[PDB]
């Protein structure tokens, strides 16, 4: 998490909901809100500086952070130049010496993995397909319709002819008709009113099935049946999925040419960032984006209208970006490993990822 | 480049099995499993 | 090669065996990209191996006598055998996770605690209408809620007929809602003690795990007083621990966490299941044991990665791995008759009750 | 009239107690019947 | 399924509630949640209904051709096919179902 | 009709056994059958879905009738 500092310069102090008070530190980079891109500084936080900072515990090495500058993770190529490309983003700023270390969600693929070194994946993820979800509040008064009203204003009528079934029976007025309605909700009296309740009972019975069968919806097969979907596979006009350009993502589609359809289909509505494409979901603006599941698992959690498509696909893990001619990322992995054995992962996701009751 | 030199093939437009679609102006040719037929 | 059996050399003789499976193809490939011939063998003490009295055992061991360079397996990785070996880019997400099979408030669920205030509100203002029309509010009261659940004339019976229609509803929905309910287990942070504090559960919660497993070093260096109750529990495979499970003899099983899911997917009839649904603990990968610093290295990891990358892994995991009880489309069962829940929200109608008793006594003390 | 109270009791609306439980029989019978039948069709 | 155990504790909670109101004898509101658990017992006595109606959860252990007990052969699971026939042909051509042809072989 | 999708041509086609031995290869293979799952896959498998009374009516008043004749 990024947020701009007060004017004081002093960081806000905030706290988790389990009642524990925020660590955060100071990272200069490139501020979305002013007209123009200069790196200011600002206070970030979140699991990632937890584990810089709880790594900065176990190893004596201090830390200075600052955010890249491009905005983009990593990514190889050249804007002017066919002869030679170069990298760009974190991992960019790691091979041009800007930084000995990158701690955040990278995701640990061969084409980065040959350029820098990665350390023990701290956190397991996947990939996985966000869509909308939507509460099916519906058929209130419409499933107080759907006995058509022809069939109660008939049990109506069938409580008429019960009554005058009665007063016949009896024969062989007001206050029997009233009791009859309230029935409602000789030996042909008799009859005539244990028709009428089994009827009525009947009809109960018969409104329940309505109610029942009517509240089953929408049917089984949902928009997204996993990585293979029609809806997926087939980019119909209707159905628009997407993911952010010059990002992992964007190069594992790019790699295979049986994703190159799909890759035709994200390329016109892909965004910069991931923000805005979830923005754009929310919204209804992108039928589906596809992210990591780390990310996107949490964002389900967080907002309830948003739910992570099943069957997760490309399995991998984030890591600290190390060079290979770095010490370092031995002790690091070493300490991620420990830090997974000890447990304190658990209670860092226990932390980070809320998984809200969504009240 | 011209065509002629083969086996011509002739088909028609019938959904799933047959889908035609216009040729990409910033690619200037077909791209991926797509293939070019003239009609 | 085996010491006791022998034809001839005493030890010399060893027996060929076949070995496949999703790690040995892994192997393969791997072993197809980086250009290698290879010979492959296996390990005669012990299965995976651990530390005691200062000496390693098993493929760790044999790393660490020259006998192999590279083991590859179904061997977890962790802090300590990272710091003398190298350990390849985990394949696949496996650790201390427990397998449980599990036996069995939805009827305040349905409402949604809504539909409660809505008919109180409303049954309010018909018994205002009704008294338009002390202890007679209370029996106005008595009447609306004895409508509520089925046991001014017009008034009264349009209420019933809405009151009716209401229950049978409340009634279809309430039986649906319980048909569709699902992901019921426990222990759903593993910080619910069942397994930590066995006295505080009666009888005693029996958890157990295959000794000089990594599970166990890990339990061991985690848990003290976990480790010694289930030392005693301990199993001697993990064929023996499902047996265990299944029959009754154990509780709650402790293995890794793609073996038991794989054992979950591949069970007959799906009776054993993953806790916290496949929630794991330790969340280990599975790598390749290999030697000191100077070797292959960075060429296995890239080689790894690029078996992530064309999504072999998948196909594989969809033979080797993948069950049947993923087939089963969100939810898993029903649970059927057997409940207990409505137990559960037994203690909250009785609490309305308690309430109103001390509504009653606080109207004895005002009369006193 | 003692037919008239036990059809009476299986519809939904020593002998007190025999009357409970053929009550009791007979809401657990109409609700599963009707239940079931809901289910069924 | 309930044990006889919960029916045993509904008829001790008769007892108690019996005894609860010869005792008694704002009652009118602990009658009124008595009454809602009424209502929630009879539609919990429809869920029951509706329980063993359900019947959800079959295993299905071979779906298809691409079924993990088919892919992976198991000893417990003894899948066969006419031999000589296009079956054979089928299986012997691909490589894949190479490993399921070797375990049908046998049987 | 149980039709089928072929391939037209000319009468004595020389391309004929040829095209036929590939086609016959996709199903031998079992190539055809994922190709098939690929293109005609779809989201949906599945989806979607008082006479006694007055005859008991009529009945009561031939009980009526019927009650007349055993008073
Ligand atoms: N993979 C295990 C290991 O020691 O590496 C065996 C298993 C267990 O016994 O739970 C962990």
């Amino acid at each position: 998490y990024v947020r701009p500092t007060t004017s004081d310069g002093t960081c806000r102090e905030e706290y988790t909901i389990n009642g524990d008070p925020i660590k955060k530190v100071i990272c200069n980079g490139p501020d979305e809100t002013i007209p123009g891109r200069p790196t200011v500084p600002q206070c970030c936080y979140g699991f990632c500086v937890d584990l810089l900072i709880k790594l900065a515990r176990e190893m004596d090495f201090t830390y200075e952070v600052h955010l890249v500058a491009d905005g983009k993770f990593g990514t190889q190529e050249r804007v002017n130049n066919s002869n030679a490309a170069a990298w760009n983003g974190m991992m960019g700023e790691l091979l041009s010496g800007q930084a000995d270390m990158i701690v955040a969600p990278l995701t640990i693929n061969n084409e980065r993995a040959q350029y820098i070194e990665f350390s023990k994946p701290f956190k397991y993820q996947g990939l996985t397909i966000l869509v909308k979800k939507e509460i099916p509040r519906s058929t209130l008064d419409s499933f107080m319709q759907p006995f058509q009203s022809t069939l109660w204003l008939l049990v109506g009528l069938s409580v008429h002819v019960v009554a005058v079934m009665l007063y016949l029976l009896d024969r062989f007025l007001s206050s029997a008709m009233w009791f009859s309605w309230r029935v409602l909700l000789s030996f042909s009296a008799r009859i005539l009113g244990m028709v009428w309740a089994g009827f009525a009972m009947i009809i109960v019975a018969s409104y329940t099935a309505n109610l029942a069968a009517f509240l089953v919806l929408r049917r089984p097969e949902e928009r997204i049946t996993g990585i293979n979907d029609p809806r997926l596979r087939n980019p119909s006009d209707k159905f628009i999925y997407a993911t952010v350009k010059q990002s992992s993502v964007d190069i594992y589609f790019r790699r295979q040419v049986e994703l190159s359809t799909m890759y035709r289909h994200m390329e016109k509505h892909n965004y910069e960032s991931a923000a805005e494409a979830i923005q754009a979901v929310r919204d209804n603006k992108l039928h589906a984006f596809i992210w990591d599941s780390a990310v996107l698992e949490f964002e389900a959690s967080q907002k309830c209208d948003l739910v992570t498509t099943g069957e997760l696909f490309f399995r991998s893990g984030f890591g600290i970006g190390m060079r290979k001619d770095s010490p370092w990322k031995q002790e690091v992995s070493l300490n991620i490993l420990k830090s997974h054995e000890n447990g304190f992962m658990e209670e860092l996701d226990k932390t980070w990822v809320r998984y809200q009751e969504c009240d | 480049m011209w065509p002629v030199f083969h086996l011509s093939i002739v088909t028609l437009e019938e959904a799933p099995f047959v889908i035609v679609e216009d040729v990409d102006p910033l690619s200037g040719t077909c791209m991926r499993n797509t293939v070019p037929c003239r009609k | 090669q085996i010491r006791p059996e022998n034809r001839t050399e005493e030890g010399g003789n060893y027996i060929k065996r076949c070995c496949k499976g999703f790690c040995i193809d892994i192997l393969k490939k791997i072993a197809k990209t980086v250009k290698f011939t290879y010979d492959l063998y296996l390990v005669t003490n012990g299965k995976h191996g651990k530390k005691i009295n200062g000496v390693w055992n098993g493929m760790i061991g044999e790393v660490v006598t020259k006998r192999a360079y590279m083991a590859v397996g179904s061997l977890t990785i962790n802090e300590e055998r990272s710091e003398v070996v190298d350990f390849s880019v985990p394949f696949i997400e496996t650790g201390i996770s427990v397998m449980v099979s599990r036996s069995n408030s939805a009827f305040l669920e349905p409402f949604s605690a809504d539909v409660w205030v809505m008919m109180f509100v409303m049954l309010l203002i018909v018994s205002a209408v009704a008294v338009f029309v002390s202890f007679t509010i209370g029996k106005a009261i008595w009447l609306l809620w004895g409508l509520v659940f089925n046991n001014s004339k017009i008034m009264v019976s349009v209420w019933a007929f809405f009151a009716v229609i209401f229950l049978a509803s409340y009634t279809a929905n309430l039986a649906a809602f319980m048909i569709q309910r699902r992901y019921v287990d426990q222990v759903s942070g593993l910080s619910d003690k069942k397994f930590q504090r066995p006295n505080d559960f009666s009888p005693a919660f029996r958890f157990g795990t295959v000794p000089n497993g990594s599970t166990e070093r890990n339990i061991r260096n985690n848990y003290l007083e976990m480790h010694s109750y289930m030392v005693k529990f301990n199993q001697r495979s993990v064929q023996d621990a499902l047996l265990s499970l299944k029959s009754g003899k154990l509780d709650a099983f402790i293995y890794d966490a793609a073996v038991l899911n794989y054992m979950a997917g591949r069970d007959e009839g799906c009776k054993l299941v993953t806790i916290g649904s496949g929630k794991v603990f330790a969340t280990t990968g599975y790598g390749i044991a290999i030697q000191k610093d100077s070797g292959w290295k960075r060429q296995v990891d890239l080689a790894i990665l690029q078996l992530f990358g064309d999504g072999e892994m998948e196909e594989l995991e969809a033979l080797w791995l993948t069950g049947i009880c993923h087939n089963e489309k969100n939810e898993v069962m029903s649970s059927q008759l057997d409940i207990d829940n409505m137990a559960g929200v037994f203690y909250m109608l009785a609490a309305a009750m308690a309430l109103s008793l001390i509504t009653f006594i606080m109207e004895h003390l005002f009369y006193k | 009239k003692a037919i008239w109270l036990l059809w009476g009791l299986v519809f939904n609306n020593t002998s007190k107690i025999m009357v409970s439980v053929w009550a009791f029989f007979a809401v657990i019978f109409l609700a599963s019947y009707t239940a079931n039948l809901a289910a069924f069709m």
